């Protein structure tokens, strides 16, 4: 096994400062929390700065089709940058940065893993990520109640707390660069 | 001096017409300024506004008959029919939309009868006057429906759905001609989730089309060379081809419809593509539009919607109540009735005045 | 046995228009070594032309010659009697069958020894999500339920300001809230409506508030069979929330029953005239007494409509949804070309609905009895 590696919005905005391509990865977490214009908000800025931005979209992300679609799709997020797993994955191992927004399953390495009740399911290559920031409100499990080996891999950092309020003060340190 | 002033409001009987001139809300700051309001029994029934709330209002209600007994001001949506402009008194005043292309015979009756009336379709077109543009109103909230009719129609959605059942691509949707219906369905359609691309002549409506994130459509220039109208012609065929869904709003006033879809045109769309055709009042801006119906030819499907006002029309009836309400600071004064004969937007509006025709085209199609 | 042959009719149900698989699917399953048959017009509802399925690898036929040589019979409702009768040895029929609207055809079924598998008893596994029809088509419900809506209000539902001053948005409720009432709350939501959310499990709520929506916060927890007591207090609070709104959407249903009734007639008694039902429920029954199922009706100035094939409707991306997931499903009947299937697997052993004759759904089993 491994850690848990909390890290700080100054931290992860030092991360984001420098990167040449960032993938955002939203999942239910990111609707709870209704982040969705934040998150356009921090994709809006990166682009600003000559960061590559894009967004990996979930076939079964949030709880119903097509959650993460409306949800950015109000938030005005250009349909174009919204890719799904089949053409996004292979670009993986390329993205400086993959943030992870309220999503748990639909990037959990056990999907793999026929004992897993995920088993079957097709995931998101975020793991094959450079590196890996998660935002969370801490220690929630997902729709199937298991465990996610990704948070506790050496280049997965969590950053914990309600997904508005942390793209809020991530924007706020990001602007202070 | 002028007497205290009276208004008039009689329930529509134009066919499929719902909406009323003026709604409770309206009715009672009219009250409240000091005027009477007479309303005709059932007048806002087509806009769910009961006899027993204009009472509360302040209003009278009365029986048809009545209704133009000591009124200085008729209110309406359509021109007065027969019987009720038959029963207008001297000093009278009807305000209401008139389009003598559509209503000639009303038009000659009222000035048989040597009425005065200002035409609400005749409100100047200018910055100072926008709250009381019954056109904009109701055009609002006519692109607002056609993109409503249009997704209904549509075979397709139009959001992108990323699904465990594959990725729905976004609907196209094109809005031709960008004035305020189209604006409104641009927005409307931006609001359900399409692409939407907007047609316009103008530089202007397509720098408004840009802010509401509609993509402008650009021809490869913009009389002509015969040559280079087919060059123009067949670019915009090219950018029409690829849409799902095209709302067109062109119109001009006193003439047909311009023809933005011709027959080589709705040829190249696909099966399933949806025409929802704003302008059939007028002929239709779609050579397959069949006004007030919805066709199929080739699995196009083809709409030439008649007054959508009239299906919105509990907001119509508020918004065109507004515009009444906005204008009647020019005919109203303190209460009494003061007619502002001098300033601009009457004298643009003013269409006859004591049998009079005032307005040069409405003379000559009279003629 | 050979090179597995799929067979796809044209649809004949009331209403119906989608077909079953689309021809980018068809083209897809030709590449992996099926061949495929496909009706004379089958994708004429879904504006897929006969051409299209030939350029796919399809050869197209009539009706009577559908089933010969066919494994697979892919439908969209049950195959209709002529169907049925043409059904070859050790063929799988695969579709939509709902045998409570359709006993006498699954009896029919019976009787000929096919094997079906219901698309209705899918189980909702992780493994069978891609496969998940019930999904899919309740997706396209709640969609088509907000357009309805927004078309039969007399009112905007965004909220507006111009020079002529500010209109309120409109306030909508949707009560049930599955998938259908999701996407539903999510395209009422997005046209700028106030939207409200019924219903009783918590986590149905919640997931209403991730689109923005409002739960609805009764009196007594829901979460328990109620006294007799209790349910007033619950029906009293929730028709005074109903009253104040400008537009119900309604969607429960329970399969294989009658659906519940949410609006009672004093609940639609309390309702403005200028309201708007939109009853999902319909082809169950209705969730609102005055429902006239494929009818709009007024009454009291209440505008009531029970549509009954919104699917039909969306015909191009319904079809387009519902052959990905017979297309995913048929990893589990197809294997490289053969046909192959995997009786073992727990998402066909939930879902067979009759091997051979023999019933192995118990409530169908009784149904028949
Ligand atoms: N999309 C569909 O149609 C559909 C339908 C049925 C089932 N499903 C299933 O649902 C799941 C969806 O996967 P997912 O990765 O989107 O979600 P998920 O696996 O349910 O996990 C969502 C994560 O959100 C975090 N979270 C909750 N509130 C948050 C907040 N305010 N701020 C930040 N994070 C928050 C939670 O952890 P904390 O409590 O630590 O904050 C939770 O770990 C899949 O298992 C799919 O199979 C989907
Ligand atoms: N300064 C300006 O920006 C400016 C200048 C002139 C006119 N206008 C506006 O134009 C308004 C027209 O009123 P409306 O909002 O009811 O518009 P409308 O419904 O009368 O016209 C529909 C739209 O179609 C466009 N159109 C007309 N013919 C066309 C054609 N052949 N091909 C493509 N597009 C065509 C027009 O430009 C208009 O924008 C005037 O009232 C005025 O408000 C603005």
């Amino acid at each position: 096994k491994g850690s848990l590696k909390p890290i700080d919005v100054e931290d992860a905005a030092v991360m984001l400062a420098y990167a040449g391509k960032v993938v955002f990865v939203p999942g239910y977490g990111m609707a709870l929390s209704q982040a969705q214009h934040k998150l356009k908000e921090l994709a809006d800025l990166l682009e600003a700065r000559g960061v590559e931005v894009k967004f990996a979209i979930h076939p079964v992300a949030g709880r119903m089709p097509g959650h993460m679609n409306v949800l950015l799709a109000e938030a005005g997020v250009d349909y174009d940058k919204l890719k799904d797993l089949e053409e996004i994955n292979p670009e993986f191992p390329t993205v400086d940065v993959a943030v992870v927004i309220g999503a748990n399953d639909v990037v959990n390495p056990a999907a793999r893993r026929p004992g897993s009740p995920l088993y079957g399911m097709p995931i998101l290559d975020v793991d094959k990520a450079k590196n890996v920031i998660v935002i969370k409100r801490g220690q929630g499990k997902g729709f199937a109640g298991v465990e996610n080996e990704l948070f506790y891999a050496e280049n997965t950092r969590m950053l914990y707390g309600d997904a508005q309020k942390v793209l809020t003060e991530l924007i706020q340190a990001l602007k202070r660069l | 001096h002028h007497h205290m002033v009276t208004v008039a409001v009689p329930k529509e009987r134009a066919p499929g017409e719902r909406r009323v001139a003026l709604v409770p809300e309206v009715v009672a700051r009219l009250v409240k300024g000091g005027a009477r309001v007479r309303v005709e029994r059932g007048a806002g029934e087509g806009a769910y506004h009961p006899d027993e709330a204009y009472q509360e209002a302040g209003a009278e209600v009365v029986e048809r008959g009545e209704l133009l007994k000591g009124a200085h001001l008729l209110f309406t949506v359509q021109p007065p029919p027969e019987d009720l402009i038959q029963a207008l008194e001297p000093g009278a005043i009807v305000v209401g939309f008139v389009q003598p292309h559509k209503n000639l015979e009303l038009v000659r009756a009222l000035q048989a009868k040597k009425a005065t009336v200002i035409a609400m379709e005749l409100i100047p077109r200018i910055t100072r006057a926008q709250s009381m543009d019954a056109l904009s109103s109701q055009a609002t909230v006519a692109g607002y429906l056609a993109a409503i009719h249009a997704a209904r129609l549509s075979p397709r959605f139009f959001p992108m759905l990323t699904t465990a059942a594959g990725t729905i691509r976004p609907a196209k949707v094109m809005v031709m001609g960008v004035g305020v219906a189209g604006l409104m369905a641009i927005a409307t359609a931006k609001r359900l989730g399409a692409q939407v691309f907007a047609y316009d002549v103008r530089k202007a409506a397509l720098e408004q089309a840009l802010s509401l994130g509609a993509k402008p459509i650009e021809l490869p220039i913009s009389e002509l060379t015969e040559e280079e109208k087919r060059i123009q012609h067949e670019a915009l065929r090219d950018h029409v081809a690829g849409m799902d869904v095209l709302i067109t709003t062109a119109q001009v006033p006193g003439r047909r419809a311009p023809i933005l879809l011709t027959e080589d045109m709705v040829e190249r769309l696909k099966p399933g593509t949806v025409v929802v055709d704003l302008a059939a009042e007028s002929g239709g801006n779609c050579v397959l539009t069949k006004p007030g119906e919805v066709v199929e030819v080739r699995g196009v499907r083809v709409y030439g919607p008649l007054n959508l006002p009239s299906e919105l029309s509990v907001h119509a009836s508020e918004m065109y109540a507004k515009n009444l309400y906005n204008l009647s600071s020019l005919l109203i004064e303190k209460g009494a009735f003061a007619p502002k004969w001098e300033d601009e937007i009457v004298r643009a509006a003013l269409l006859m005045k004591e049998g009079e025709v005032l307005h040069g085209p409405t003379k000559a199609l009279l003629g």
